[PDB]
């Protein structure tokens, strides 16, 4: 009854979302041309484009189901596709900083002898990884063709929740890495810029990423609905919309 | 199974 | 110096005895160029796409 | 499409695949622009790193250079100079002995060039190396020669350190808006292998940057 | 500029033996390479073609799925790899150079060709002219059929004139209908509408006398017609 | 003594050559064709956008049949690309990369280029080998080339930084003409249809008419302010357009010997890099440092429609023999074919 306001809050930060991601995939599917590192961008765009548009589908059903009270449900196993889509949008983020981590330990082999398909690659087993961890969820918890079950849903859960702790753990380690090489010795760099902006990816990893992730695969399991689960969707959402911004525009102009 | 959204 | 002076000199003196033409007709025949040759003007006058090689 | 169109369409698409492997190995050597005078000192900076205009191909720890010497092009230079637009750096050579000596003094017709060079608008954000060759021959004039005569207003001991220090800065003020490039100055003499060593050093910096800016956070 | 051809002989039937043609004098790396046959002593037959850069291979109909080719550009050398034989694979086999761009002259060098002897929906061209008498110093008119129109909608026509000397390799005299090959002289000119084609001699020495042939390049498998001879 | 003399009697020859051209300008172009039709608005569309290219476009040169065209990049590279299909015919390896020129021959079995290696390859583009190999190197100018003009397949024109022109023998490898008489660097040049006479802009804010066969100066034009980067030739060849750094296009007419008329906009600040004439010549084209081209008309100097779509500074652009279209090319990378 009067939680439609979350409901509207998530549409609202999702429309913009996917004005962005779209925009974001035209300009890199044929306006612009490509370098090494905008494959990433690719997979964040794609990614995060899947989890508005499963955001945005759950929102309109919850709504047509409200207004339109004999109405039909969303199979559960478009829920796993979901997951696979939010898993990658928190891989590539990491690669991105260990990449430009990389790109300041290593210049000369950054420049030369850094492999011409090494990107796509990377980005090929991230997403391989993350719908092996999606479907095996997705299937030993109720959501694909099969019976649920309840344990395994917890062991994997706690698998997924393992995978997105390393995942900030190796963001963190490379922005830390980053840092400390900028300061210890650079010249011509605008130092205040580059703390900005690693700080600020740090900060919406964490604050922004991580929260609805971490409820889903953990907190429910070891604990609030009403409460903290609308937020997290927000907050996830929020920094799906805010990635594209983050990650091409300030960048380009 | 786990509590849907 | 005295030399490039003298070539100079002979240069604008070339320069100088030529026979020169009223800009009223130079501007009519440059009109009439331009008209005797406008139907022959792809960019001019657009050309249907079956008669154009770029489409 | 006939089967002479399809041969032709591939026969395109192995020119395309030639062209994108010879700029993807063209993109990753370092470039650099040699500038100064005749007797300023570039053969003694070419012989330590190794008409129309002179290339220097050489190698120093995985990194391919390619030096551009523009000595030769006696003409307007603003004609030009918008072709290394896009360049790794900049090494502008001056010889700190020509400061008596003159062609107007040589050492403020260097100035000028300098000038010239640094405030252009082709290299807003260019790297300069800036070599100060001849130390030794500088050292032993400046005994006798003060260097009042290039700068009556040095007011300054007449040692090697402090007039070197002098020297240094002057090249360097001349450096308008000194906060979007880098300016290298090395003191380096005929008998001196460190040069390359500096300019590595100085290209790292260019590089990192550079890789910043693929990566998208400048 | 010459291709040499090599292997070839006589082969128990049911066997496998590898034709080769070593280039020399040309980028072979950058021209498509033919391999077309003639019987002992009828017209010509395309046997396969492979690019440049080894991407586009295409086969005979006759020969599809048991002759295989390939190219080595380092070693500059084409291969012909035949298997089973048939006593139908007795022949001069030619390696024929063509290459593909705008404006180009596809077929323009032949080798010597390989004689191999094997012991005890496509377009039909058609030349019903044979054997016509001529002497030195008249005009004579070589007249070619066409079961298809060859005139593509890019507004090109492909149809190629060859001769071929008697005891010589082909020669390209025309590759597309009133295009005149490097090195011909101008007494030779073609012309043609759709599925009509002439190609006429104006005035003809000792040297032009031999056997014509027509051949379409509008689709693969590339079929020739039955050579007009020109007696003396 | 005599030389204070012999400038005392240049000033008063450049005095009777200002009065004697200042005496045949009765009326002016604009008051002529005041009373024609004007061109409302050509929209010109991008039919075809050739890449491959990965540095600075510095020239191109359309073939003569139309169809077949040469541009020339920083990244060592000479291309020919078939207009129609959008596909490469030849990718050529320069041993100089600081390109700055090419032309086409009239035949089509050549090609040129040239830059700041001081001098003109010209490469058989018609060989039994199938490649494209280098058949002769002129190497006698003392600046670099700024631009190079075939008359035909053994004849070739070049301008340099050295203020010079050359006429060369391409068998031969020697130049058979000099023309010197300017005083900068001579940017740009321009053949006659005739092929008797050309015209060369220079570095000196002039224009200068060179007869080729007897290798003299016949006209001198100033009217610009600052460099002059393009020329182009009149279809009639009566008359010629000039573009400069000073934002101004101009046409000068040969037999009235003066300006006719200026093609400027307030609008418009950046220097001018090519110029070109419609097949009518009612049509001119000019590249800009704006990013952009413009096309005004030539008899009225209004500005008809503007080519839009470049993201950097447009340094080439040339009209097909038969009028059919325009390319430019571009500092992006890119050429762009307009109809």
């Amino acid at each position: 009854k009067e939680t439609l306001i979350p409901v509207f809050l998530i549409l609202f930060i999702a429309l913009v979302g996917l004005v962005g991601n779209g925009f974001v995939l035209w300009l890199l599917g044929f306006r612009m041309r490509r370098n090494a590192f905008s494959v990433y961008v690719l997979s964040l765009a794609g990614a995060d484009f899947l989890f508005l548009c499963f955001q945005i589908i759950n929102c309109l059903v919850y709504l047509s189901n409200f207004f339109c009270s004999i109405s039909i449900n969303f199979p559960s196993f478009f829920t796993t596709v979901m997951t696979c889509a939010y898993l990658a949008g928190l891989s590539m983020l990491s690669t991105v900083s260990t990449e430009r981590c990389l790109s300041v330990l290593w210049p000369i082999w950054y420049r030369c002898r850094r492999p011409r398909h090494l990107s796509a690659v990377v980005c090929v087993l991230l997403w391989a990884l993350s719908l092996l961890l999606s479907i095996l969820e997705g299937k030993f918890c109720g959501f694909l063709f099969s019976d649920g079950d309840s344990g395994w849903c917890q062991t994997f859960d706690f698998i997924t929740a393992a995978w997105l702790i390393f995942l900030f753990m190796v963001l963190c380690g490379s922005s830390l890495a980053l840092l400390v090489r900028i300061l210890c010795g650079s010249r011509g760099l605008p130092l205040t810029r580059l703390y900005l902006t690693i700080l600020l990816t740090v900060l919406v990893f964490l604050l922004c990423g991580l929260p609805f992730g971490i409820q889903w695969f953990l907190i429910l399991w070891i604990w609030l609905f009403c409460h903290i689960h609308p937020v997290s969707v927000v907050l996830s959402s929020l920094n799906s919309s805010a990635n594209p911004i983050i990650y091409f525009f300030v960048g380009s102009f | 199974c786990k509590n849907f959204f | 110096s005295i030399a490039q002076a003298r070539k100079l000199v002979e240069q604008l003196k070339m320069e100088a005895n030529i026979d020169r033409i009223k800009v009223s007709k130079a501007a009519a025949d440059l009109m009439a160029y331009c008209e005797a040759h406008a139907k022959e003007d792809p960019l001019l006058t657009p050309v249907p796409a079956s008669e154009n090689p770029f489409r | 499409l006939s089967a002479e169109d399809k041969a032709a369409v591939e026969r395109s698409k192995m020119i395309d695949r030639n062209l994108r492997e010879d700029g993807e190995k063209a993109a990753r050597e370092v470039k650099l622009l040699l500038l100064g005078a005749g007797e300023s000192g570039k053969n003694t900076i070419v012989k330590q790193m190794k008409t129309g205009i002179v290339e220097t191909h050489f190698t120093f720890k995985d990194l391919h250079f390619k030096m551009f010497d523009v000595g030769a092009q006696r003409s307007e230079r603003k004609k030009w100079i918008h072709c290394f637009e896009g360049v790794t750096a900049i090494i502008f050579c001056v010889a700190l002995s020509d400061y008596d000596l003159v062609l107007m003094n040589r050492m403020h017709a260097s100035m000028k060039l300098f000038d010239s060079i640094c405030n252009n608008k082709w290299f807003t954000d260019t790297s300069i190396i800036l070599f100060l060759n001849k130390k030794d021959l500088f050292e032993e004039k400046i005994k006798k020669s003060p260097l009042t005569i290039c700068y009556p207003e040095y007011a300054g001991s007449n040692t090697y350190e402090e007039a070197a220090a002098y020297i240094q800065c002057q090249f360097e003020d001349l450096n308008k808006r000194k906060d979007t490039k880098e300016i290298y100055t090395h003191f380096t003499c005929s008998t001196d292998t460190k040069n390359v060593q500096f300019v590595f050093d100085a290209v790292t910096d260019v590089i990192i940057k550079n890789n910043l800016k693929d990566c998208g956070l400048f | 500029v010459q291709l040499v051809e090599s292997g070839g002989g006589l082969v128990q039937p049911g066997g496998s033996r590898k034709l080769s043609c070593s280039a020399s004098g040309f980028a072979f790396s950058s021209f498509g390479m033919h391999w077309v046959r003639q019987a002992p002593e009828k017209g010509l037959e395309w046997v396969a073609y492979i690019s440049s850069g080894s991407g586009t291979i295409y086969y005979a109909d006759t020969v599809k799925g048991r002759f295989t080719i390939s190219r080595d550009d380092p070693k500059n050398t084409l291969f012909l790899q035949m298997t089973s034989l048939r006593s139908e694979d007795t022949a001069m086999y030619y390696c024929v150079r063509s290459i593909y761009y705008y404006g180009s002259s596809p077929f323009d060098f032949w080798g010597q060709g390989t004689t191999l002897t094997v012991s005890s929906s496509d377009i039909v061209m058609t030349q019903a002219t044979s054997s016509v008498p001529v002497t030195p110093g008249e005009s004579v008119s070589i007249s070619c059929r066409s079961s298809k129109s060859l005139l593509h909608s890019n507004g090109n026509t492909y149809l190629y004139w060859f001769l071929q000397r008697p005891g010589q390799s082909p020669q390209l005299l025309i590759y597309r209908m009133s295009n005149l090959a490097s090195g011909v002289p101008d007494r030779f000119s073609g012309s043609g509408s759709g599925t009509a084609f002439t190609l006429t001699i104006s005035r003809l020495e000792a040297e032009d006398v031999g056997v014509y042939y027509c051949m379409q390049h509008l689709e693969y498998p590339l079929t020739f017609g039955a050579g007009t001879k020109l007696e003396l | 003594s005599e030389l204070d003399q012999l400038r005392q009697e240049a000033e008063q020859l450049k005095n009777q050559i200002r009065d004697a051209r200042k005496a045949c300008a009765d009326a002016t172009l604009s008051q002529i064709t005041n009373n024609i039709d004007p061109v409302g608005r050509i929209q010109m569309r991008t039919r075809r956008t050739l890449r491959g290219h990965l540095a600075k476009i510095y020239a191109m040169h359309w073939g003569t049949d139309s169809r077949l065209l040469v541009s020339a990049s920083q990244d060592g590279k000479l291309i020919i690309w078939d207009s129609y299909t959008t596909n490469k015919v030849h990718a050529i390896p320069l041993r100089s990369s600081w390109v700055m020129t090419c032309a086409y021959a009239p035949s089509g079995n050549y090609v040129a280029c040239g830059g700041l290696d001081n001098i003109c390859s010209i490469y058989n583009l018609k060989t039994r080998e199938g490649n494209v190999r280098v058949s002769r190197e002129l190497a006698g100018h003392t600046g670099y080339l700024s631009c190079c003009r075939f008359l035909d397949d053994n004849q070739i024109v070049t301008s340099s930084g050295d203020t010079t022109c050359a006429l060369w023998d391409i068998e031969t490898g020697q130049q058979t003409t000099t023309f010197t008489g300017h005083t900068g660097d001579v940017m740009s040049l321009s053949l006659a249809p005739d092929t008797r006479l050309f015209v060369s802009g220079a570095c000196d804010a002039s224009a200068k008419l060179w007869d080729v066969r007897e290798g003299m100066c016949r006209q001198t034009f100033t009217g610009h302010e600052s460099d002059i980067n393009a020329i182009c030739f009149f279809p009639n060849g009566n008359a010629f357009a000039t573009g400069s750094d000073d934002a101004t296009c101009r046409l000068f007419d040969l037999r009235a010997d003066q300006e006719l008329m200026t093609y400027s906009h307030d609008n418009i600040i950046c220097g001018i890099t090519s110029v070109s004439f419609s097949k009518s010549g009612r049509l001119l084209l000019a590249g800009y440092d704006d990013f952009n081209c413009n096309v005004w008309d030539a008899l009225k100097a209004d500005r008809a429609g503007v080519l839009a779509g470049h993201d950097n500074r447009v340094s080439c652009l040339g009209v097909t023999d038969d009028g059919m279209a325009v390319a430019t090319g571009s500092w992006d990378s890119f050429l762009k074919i307009w109809n």
